[PDB]
């Protein structure tokens, strides 16, 4: 054994498979999906919690034996980020929260995280580090997190420079905070967005696609050192989404332009960047799996719900 | 169109084990039940003919849990008689005797949780402390709560503590005040009687037919036992008699479990009167293994040892199938040996696989909330029944 | 052989052998073999078709009655033209007896119906349909007993392994169970426990 | 006191030490790898040889009924020390 | 060599036969996709069906295809009704089978003779 | 009865998945393991199937 | 012989039907009988506080699976293979290098207490009790990871009691 | 039992009589531990010049 | 300062919601009659505050209890998946706690784990009621430390 | 008449026991309340009472104290708080305590039995044994 070197026997459930890596954040969506598939392949897997015990219960049946380990740890300090990743693989990074939260700002979540765990990462002598990004990051303003963030992928790729560095779209699934919320948004004074209406282009993604384009990034050579993007394969939709996904599944501490400014970004920015298949993998139209999270209404008939199909320009 | 599909319930809180129940039905009234069965299967019989003899013995422990000793009696008692061989004499007395203590505890489980299940919260409370007796002696007996085997082929092995009897003599002292309090607390109350009178009563033929073997063919009519009529050891000698009742009314096969638990009380304390102190296992050092004095020290001890472990005594072919009365009423294992170590086929018999599939038509003229007592009445273990 | 060894009884052997080529006189048509077990269990071998008449006679003829229906099972025997047993075991209520009726088939061979006779075959014929596979003609109804719904294979026969060739876990994916091709943590450990030296010299076989 | 790798790892009475380069060993971060602290080996050597004035001896290892069956062991060679293949407690024929 | 058909003498009612459980199924397929509240298109779950069904396609003797059709019967008469969770109607679908290679040298690149 | 007489290979697609395809099964008489002497092992054909991989967990 | 119930004669005549429309108005039986038979409350109900205090045993109670050794530890095991092959759950495992002094001990001898019945017959087939089933039942592992025993735990577990298993051993190899 | 007074009036005047065995069987009769060891016999054959396994 | 606030509240409704914790009885099978002898009235459980009810609503923690076969799995997971949102799984029993005396065959599950996840695995088989006891208070000991809120306070 | 000899008994277990606050103690510690029954050979910081016999189970009863391992504290009462022979001599498996028949005192025996080592950083996890398998080959250092 050199790195993990030889998997054995038909990948999952105590299959070997090839890889050991890390995962931060994780503690909630992408990152619980991500560790879904590490594990349904059968590979190791060492997931570093916030204090939070209890939460994480929801990540172990997914891990077989001896594998997905945990270890507490902080992101102010090195020693603990230093001690989880000493025996890994890789190691890939999912960070931050949405909103600022007392002690942290969007500064140094996107920053100094990355900051620390990229540069012992290169001292910890790993390759094939991902890291990821919220697509459309720039370094002009009015997003906060994303200019910041952006920031975030300029000292990454300074620091330790080969590794993927990939931002994908507007991310959506079953626990989501993106379309999840513009269903909840429907709420007392009818006022989300559209207040000078158009004007937003948007690709939102499906997330098993999103984590499918990580394993594949991580188990494939050639990955590496190459920053790209994902994109939504058809829909690429305008505010017409509002009133589709609001339209389907009917009808029944968050923050300020921050949040509104931030789903109110417009772009899906430049197009060469290997995009998907780029990476080998299949993309996933919005219409199916958005019926699948949405549920809810009445559910007792089916028709048909008359998809948006806005494709402008497209 | 009307009627209706209604399911089962995960527990009640006393359950044993899980079934899925459809009944189409009219209104509060069952036309038609089909019970699922299956759903707690775990593929005991593939597994025996993996393991040798002396291995496959705890699956006979647990099929049937409640009632274990019995089981234990039923497999040991299909070995020897396939392979040519007798216990001694106070092997079958001990085995009688835990016999029909097993016989008082799968009784007195059935009944409290009989009323447990239809109300009644406390006669749970006060029997079972008296089963933690039980399993107190047991504990004693095998070093362990429940499943220890203490059985095997060509007798058992481990003889009683000194000073076991005592205790036995103990509590069969005065069972007899305490099932009699349980009496006071049923037999005349307006409730559980008024509940339960003529609710699911079968034909005697017709419960021929179905195959019901136990508490039922006891309480209707058609006067038949096999301890009485196919003795399979010495508990043959010990008297004492079986209950009967006349209505066929489910009734009478409550009452009839009871004075069951009281012939048990007989025969317990016959058998503690009777004890011969003869041995535990058979002496053929190449059917059960030599205690360690002999083993250690000298050779052919040692050699049967090892061999009857690592391999186990290998049992001349032939297809038998014997049956005995298990508190749920006849129990039995049909053995296939090829001429080997392992066994081959074994098919146990549940009673309650019998008594279940009886549910269509005894079910069929009383509406669901008693057909909670036509399901419990009938000792009946789903563990058992699915193997 | 007096002490260790079972008594063994010639009253009930000589009966039951007359009991049994009893039934092979008044029976030509369906009976093959009768034979007694040493330890005294008759047990009689049935052509695939009398069932229903073999039964109905046992049942029946009130100089031998077999009211009730002890248990109904089979046995997986490669190595025949026939690879199973459909072994009838019934209980004499009258005089105290037990007989064996075996009858055999393939697999596509139906066995027909033993409901008519005997209602408590309706389940065991159920359950020996799905753990084996024996089709029963116009059985009142067949279904899945002891085995998952969509389960599949007739798991107690030999073609079919110990595990099975699924298994089931949960995942945050599909908030479903799933189901995928069975994976065992250790191996489940083979033994080969038969020795050599034919223990047993009546029961050998003529070499060729 | 049991010898240490250059990692800190406690080796076992059958070297089981993991390498620099094994992922597994992350197994052991935040949790003790246990060992029993006290080897067997040490304790053979630790006991006298036994003497015995006759040409061939038992040991039942501690005593009827409680140890390992009795072997006889044979003293005749005395440029070697006779083991018991049980114990492991050598045995000699005084001179 | 001797026989006890089941259900038809000739291969000829046995097509007549599984042509009448395809009925069943293609009739069926929306009321349980929809009873169940699975994701999946009519369409896409018609084509599974048909698609089992071409599995078998290559059978010849009509014993084994009548017995086949009791199969066919038996689990629709179980989907036919609410028996059976989401779950194994799922299960027929495979989505958390990871794809299998079925060309030679990424075979060979991984599974060491599967 | 109308036997239907049939003439055609019998063949079994009412079985397990795939493996069919791939496993080749071998037949024999298993060798007398020579460190004893004695052939009740032999005497009996027997049925295994082409190993495959494991591996340490 | 058939003793049975229920069948009597319910006699209608005067002075039982006098108690039969009493019994069933006045509910006498039901609320003397049972209401009393209940107000048997009294009588000091059984139970224990396990922190503090502990229910009956037995010494031959089938606890975990301590190994044991010699006095002069000589690690009692010998490598047989009898625990392992005896095993009805197949759980153990034994793969036995001779050492360093020519004599043969085990590599790694494993148990899954997951799998382990709890038998008694690894307790009846070692030829030298090298394992025993323990007095303690200690356990509740908060992982799936932590029921699984190395030798090394085995091991450690016989060190922290073995008088305890000394004095039951000693009790109850007369039986065995 | 511990000492009753009218308590054990009201149990004797409800559901009978009683106060043999107190149903928690906590006094006595505990039979001490082995005050001997066992020590056990051994049946048939176990004994030379008797017996060749065949026979028996 | 209102940190002492913070892990006062935290051992109030920690303290009390660990105080009762009165669960539902899944009871597959004979580990379920060990159990309802911890019920019985010598061990019995309701000492300790636990209180014997049933309904997966009701539930403040499971005990899977009894061997799991393939069949009965996803209805488990069912019982699991309504459920008040703080929640924990006692495995009891060799059978649900990695597959027991089975292990092997084919319709059991290997484990409870692979259906939902575990925190107090109790052995035996079946597991002393004293054992299983045992092993709900340990639970509790679990629930001592949870320190839930105070990393609410992100601090 | 009777109750004054009740009353008694529990003024006397009350004032006897613990004193003023040992009652509140002993109380709250553990919710039984027993009169002081003989001594029971305190050994570790745990203290034992035997009962004078008057019933069964619940024969005999102890208080774990605290400071065990140097570690917890009390309030975390559980089992494995006794060491191995009064586990021996509480659970009814012998009737003698371990004072008057003395345990054989072993060399290698642990002179701790430390708590359970369930959660905390000291728990046990297994691990494989032996030794590798099949020693990969190297290339030599030395080019050509
Ligand atoms: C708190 C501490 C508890 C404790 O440790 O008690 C043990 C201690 C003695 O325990 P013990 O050594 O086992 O002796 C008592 C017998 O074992 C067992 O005692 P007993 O049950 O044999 O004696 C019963 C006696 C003792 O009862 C009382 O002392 C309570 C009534 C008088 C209160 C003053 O009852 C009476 O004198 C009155 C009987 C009334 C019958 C009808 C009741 C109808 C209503 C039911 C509700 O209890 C007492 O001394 C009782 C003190 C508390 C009485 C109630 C005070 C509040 C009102
Ligand atoms: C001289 C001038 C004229 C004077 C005239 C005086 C005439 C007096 C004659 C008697 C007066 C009435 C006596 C009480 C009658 C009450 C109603 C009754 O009789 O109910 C009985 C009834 C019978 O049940 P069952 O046999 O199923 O029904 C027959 C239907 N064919 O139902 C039952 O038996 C079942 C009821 C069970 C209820 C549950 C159990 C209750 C247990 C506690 C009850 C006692 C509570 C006492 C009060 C507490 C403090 C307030
Ligand atoms: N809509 C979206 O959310 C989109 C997200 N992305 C990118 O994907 C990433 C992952 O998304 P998602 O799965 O929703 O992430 P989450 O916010 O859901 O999960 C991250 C986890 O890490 C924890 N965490 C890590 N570092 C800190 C810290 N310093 N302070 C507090 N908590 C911390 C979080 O909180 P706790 O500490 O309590 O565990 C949380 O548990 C995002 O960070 C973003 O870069 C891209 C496009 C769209
Ligand atoms: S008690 Fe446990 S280790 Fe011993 S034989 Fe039984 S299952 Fe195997
Ligand atoms: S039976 Fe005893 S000596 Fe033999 S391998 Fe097992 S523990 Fe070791
Ligand atoms: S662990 Fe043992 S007692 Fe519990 S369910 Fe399984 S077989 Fe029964
Ligand atoms: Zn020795």
């Amino acid at each position: 054994l050199h790195h993990a070197v030889i998997p054995h026997g038909k990948g999952g459930r105590s299959s070997v498979s090839g890889i050991v890596a890390t995962v931060f954040g994780a503690t909630g969506f992408l990152g619980r999906y991500l560790v879904n598939h590490l594990g349904r392949m059968g590979s190791q897997v060492i997931v570093p919690y916030r204090c939070e015990p209890y939460d994480t219960m929801h990540l172990r049946p997914m891990g077989d034996l001896g594998q997905i380990i945990f270890m507490d740890w902080n992101g102010r300090d090195k020693d603990s980020i230093r001690r989880a990743v000493e025996h890994s693989n890789v190691v890939i990074n999912l960070v931050g929260r949405e909103w600022e939260t007392k002690n942290f700002d969007f500064e140094d979540v996107f920053v100094k995280i990355p900051q620390a765990i990229a540069q012992v990462s290169k001292e910890a002598g790993v390759e094939k580090f991902i890291h990821i990004s919220h697509l459309n990051a720039d370094i002009k303003s009015s997003s906060k997190y994303l200019r910041n963030k952006a920031v975030g992928e300029k000292e990454v790729r300074e620091t330790f420079p080969e590794a993927t560095i990939i931002k994908p779209a507007d991310i959506f699934g079953r626990e989501d905070r993106f379309l999840n919320y513009f269903a909840n948004i429907r709420w007392f004074g009818g006022v989300p967005l559209i207040s000078l209406g158009k004007k937003t282009v948007k690709q939102p993604v499906y997330i098993v696609d999103v984590t499918k384009g990580i394993i594949n990034a991580i188990k494939d050579p050639d990955a590496r050192g190459k920053t790209f993007a994902f994109v939504g394969p058809n829909r690429y939709l305008l505010f017409d989404l509002v009133q589709y996904v609001f339209a389907v599944a009917h009808r029944p501490p968050w923050t300020t332009r921050d949040k509104v400014e931030r789903i109110h970004t417009t772009d899906r920015t430049l197009p060469h960047l290997p995009g998907l298949e780029d990476l080998g993998v299949q993309a996933t139209p919005l219409e199916l799996k958005a019926i699948e999270v949405l549920r809810r209404h009445r559910t007792y008939r089916w028709l048909s719900s008359e998809i948006e199909d806005v494709q402008p320009a497209k | 169109v009307s009627n209706l599909t209604l399911n089962f319930g995960p527990q009640h809180p006393a359950a044993h084990g899980v079934l899925r129940l459809v009944m189409e039905l009219s209104g509060e009234m069952v036309r038609k039940c089909d019970p699922h069965i299956g759903l707690l299967h775990r593929g005991t019989e593939k597994l025996i003919e993996y393991k040798t003899y002396l291995q496959a013995l705890p699956y006979f422990d647990r099929l049937d849990y409640v009632s274990m000793m019995c089981n234990e009696q039923a497999y040991s008692l299909a070995v020897e008689k396939l392979l040519n061989i007798q216990p001694p004499p106070r092997a079958q007395w001990i085995r009688v005797l835990f016999g029909e203590i097993t016989r008082l505890l799968n009784h007195i489980m059935a009944v409290t949780t009989h009323a447990l299940d239809i109300g009644a919260m406390t006669p749970f409370f006060w029997m079972f402390e008296e089963r933690e007796k039980m399993f107190e002696f047991y504990e004693r007996v095998s070093g362990a709560r429940m499943h220890a085997a203490y059985v095997r082929p060509g007798g058992v092995h481990q003889d009683l503590p000194l000073g076991l009897m005592d205790d036995i003599y103990e509590f069969s002292k005065n069972f007899s005040l305490r099932i009699d309090e349980l009496e006071e607390m049923l037999t005349n109350n307006r409730i559980w009687r008024n509940r339960t009178v003529d609710i699911g009563v079968v034909t005697a033929e017709d419960a021929l037919n179905y195959g019901f073997s136990g508490v039922m063919l006891r309480g209707s009519g058609i006067q038949w036992d096999l301890r009485k009529t196919q003795p399979y050891d010495v508990y043959d000698q010990v008297e004492f008699d079986v209950p009967i009742g006349s209505r066929g009314d489910c009734y009478d096969r409550y009452l009839c479990r009871v004075e069951e638990m009281r012939q048990s009380i007989r025969i317990i304390s016959q058998c503690l009167n009777k004890m011969p102190p003869g041995e535990i296992k058979v002496d053929d050092a190449k059917v059960s293994p030599p205690k360690r004095a002999e083993m250690k020290t000298s050779m052919e001890s040692l050699i049967h040892h090892f061999k009857l472990y690592t391999e186990g005594y290998q049992v001349p072919p032939g297809a038998t199938y014997t049956a005995i009365e298990a508190p749920k009423g006849e129990f039995g294992v049909y053995l296939v040996s090829d001429g080997s170590s392992r066994p081959y086929r074994c098919k146990i018999k549940a009673p309650g696989f019998a008594h279940l599939a009886g549910l269509d038509k005894m079910s069929k003229g009383h509406m669901l909330a008693d057909v909670v007592a036509i399901i419990g009445t009938q000792d009946i273990v789903f563990g058992e029944v699915d193997r | 052989t007096r002490p260790t060894v079972r008594p063994r009884n010639d009253v009930a052997h000589k009966q039951l052998s007359a009991f049994g080529e009893y039934v092979a006189e008044i029976l030509p048509k369906y009976v093959q073999q009768v034979q007694v077990s040493c330890f005294s269990e008759l047990e009689i071998c049935i052509h695939p078709d009398g069932v229903i008449p073999v039964l109905t006679f046992l049942r029946d003829h009130s100089n031998a009655q077999f009211k009730s229906l002890a248990d109904l099972t089979a046995v997986d025997i490669p190595t025949r033209q026939n690879r199973f047993e459909i072994v009838y075991n019934l209980l004499s209520l009258r005089f105290n007896s037990r007989i064996r009726v075996k009858t055999y088939t393939d697999e596509l061979t139906p066995v027909e119906s033993s409901v008519s006779v005997y209602k408590a075959a309706n389940w065991y014929e159920r359950e020996i349909w799905d753990m084996f596979g024996v089709f029963f003609a116009n059985h009142p109804d067949l279904r899945r007993i002891l085995t998952d719904y969509g389960f599949e294979g007739h798991p107690f026969r030999k073609d079919f392994p110990l595990s099975g060739y699924v298994e089931l876990r949960y995942d945050d994916e599909v908030k479903r169970v799933v189901a995928e091709p069975v994976e065992l943590a250790q191996e489940f450990r083979k033994f080969d426990l038969n020795s050599p030296w034919e223990a047993f010299p009546a029961y050998r076989q003529p070499p060729e | 006191g049991v010898r240490t790798s250059p990692t800190g790892e406690k080796v076992t009475h059958t070297g089981q030490v993991y390498d620099d380069e094994d992922y597994r060993r992350v197994r052991f971060v935040g949790r003790q790898k246990e060992v029993n602290e006290n080897f067997a080996i040490d304790l053979i050597a630790e006991q006298p040889v036994s003497q015995v004035g006759s040409r061939v001896i038992s040991c039942d290892g501690g005593g009827g009924a409680l140890g390992h069956p009795r072997v006889y062991i044979n003293l005749d060679k005395e440029t070697k020390t006779g083991t018991c293949g049980y114990c492991g407690l050598q045995f000699r024929q005084q001179h | 060599t001797s026989v006890k058909p089941i259900f038809s003498r000739d291969m000829n009612e046995a097509k007549r036969r599984v042509r009448e459980l395809y009925r069943a199924w293609y009739r069926e397929v929306p009321n349980t996709v929809h009873l169940f509240q699975l994701d999946i298109s009519v369409k896409q779950g018609r084509d599974k069906v048909r698609e089992m069904f071409k599995k078998n396609a290559h059978v010849t003797d009509p014993r084994v295809v009548d017995l086949l059709v009791i199969k066919g019967k038996m689990e629709l008469e179980e989907t036919i009704n609410v028996w059976k969770q989401r779950t194994h109607v799922m299960r027929f679908f495979h989505e958390t089978e990871a794809p299998r290679p079925k060309d030679f040298l990424s075979k060979f690149y991984v599974g060491h003779d599967p | 009865i109308t036997v239907d007489e049939k003439l055609d290979i019998t063949t079994l697609t009412g079985v397990p998945e795939e493996h069919i395809k791939t496993r080749k099964a071998r037949i024999f008489v298993p060798a007398r393991n020579n460190m004893q002497s004695g052939v009740n092992n032999t005497k009996k054909w027997k049925m295994e199937f082409d190993t495959r991989e494991r591996w340490e967990n | 012989t058939y003793k049975y119930v229920n069948l009597r004669e319910p006699s209608m005549d005067m002075k039982s039907v006098t108690d039969r429309a009493a019994q069933t108005l006045l509910w006498t039986e039901l609320i003397r009988g049972l209401g009393m038979t209940l107000s048997y409350l009294f009588r000091e109900p059984a139970t224990i506080n396990y922190p503090f205090e502990k229910g009956p045993l037995s010494p031959r109670f089938r606890g975990e699976h301590a190994l044991r050794r010699y006095p002069s530890g000589e690690e009692r095991c010998i490598a047989c293979k009898l625990c392992e092959a005896v095993c009805p759950a197949q759980a153990i495992t034994i793969e036995a290098e001779p050492r360093a002094d020519g004599s043969r001990r085990t590599t790694r001898y494993d148990i899954d207490m997951t799998k382990c019945i709890y038998c008694g017959f690894c307790q009846e087939a070692c030829p030298v009790d090298a394992i025993v089933e323990g007095p303690n039942f200690e356990f509740s592992t908060e992982t799936h990871e932590e029921l699984l025993y190395n030798k090394e735990k085995l091991l450690n577990n016989g060190d922290k009691w073995e008088a305890e298993i000394a004095a039951n051993i000693q009790a109850d190899y007369l039986y065995r | 039992a511990s000492a009753t007074r009218l308590i054990q009036g009201l149990r004797n005047w409800a559901s009978g009589r009683d106060l043999q065995a107190k149903l928690q069987l906590r006094y006595q009769e505990i039979s001490k531990r082995t005050q001997p060891p066992p020590k056990l016999p051994v049946g048939p054959s176990h004994r030379l010049s008797n017996n060749y396994y065949c026979a028996r | 300062r209102g940190e002492y606030v913070v892990a006062k509240l935290d051992d109030l409704i920690n303290w009390a919601r660990r105080s009762s914790l009165w669960p539902m009885t899944f009871g597959l099978a004979c580990c379920a009659v060990e159990m309802m002898h911890m019920a019985a009235p010598r061990y019995d459980m309701d000492r300790f505050g636990v209180v014997f009810r049933a309904s997966p609503r009701q539930s403040d923690v499971m005990i899977v209890a009894g061997t799991l076969t393939n069949k009965m799995a996803p209805a488990l997971r069912k019982v699991y998946d309504q459920m008040p949102e703080p929640r924990y799984v006692v495995s009891m029993g060799s059978c649900a706690n990695g597959g027991g005396y089975y292990h092997y065959s084919y319709s059991v599950v290997r484990g409870c784990d692979r259906i939902v996840p575990v925190d107090i695995y109790v052995p035996g088989c079946p597991p002393t009621a004293e054992a299983l006891l045992y092993g709900i208070l340990q639970l509790q000991k679990k629930i001592k430390r949870e320190k839930r809120l105070r990393i609410w306070y992100r601090r | 008449m009777e109750l004054l000899q009740v009353l008694k008994r529990g003024l006397q277990q009350v004032s006897g026991h613990g004193g003023l606050r040992g009652y509140l103690r002993v109380l709250f510690r553990a919710n039984d309340v027993r009169v002081g029954t003989l001594v029971g050979e305190d050994k570790y910081g745990n203290k034992y009472y035997e009962d004078n016999k008057q019933f069964f189970g619940r024969h005999r009863w102890v208080i774990y104290t605290t400071e065990m391992n140097g570690k917890n504290t009390f309030w975390d009462v559980d089992g494995s708080m006794v060491p191995p022979e009064w586990h021996r001599w509480l659970h009814c498996m012998t009737d003698d305590p371990p004072t008057v028949k003395p345990p054989t005192a072993r060399k290698f025996i642990w002179t701790n039995h430390k708590f359970n080592l369930s959660g905390t950083p000291q728990q046990y996890v297994p691990y494989s044994t032996t030794r590798k398998k099949i020693q990969e080959w190297v290339p030599p250092s030395t080019p050509y």
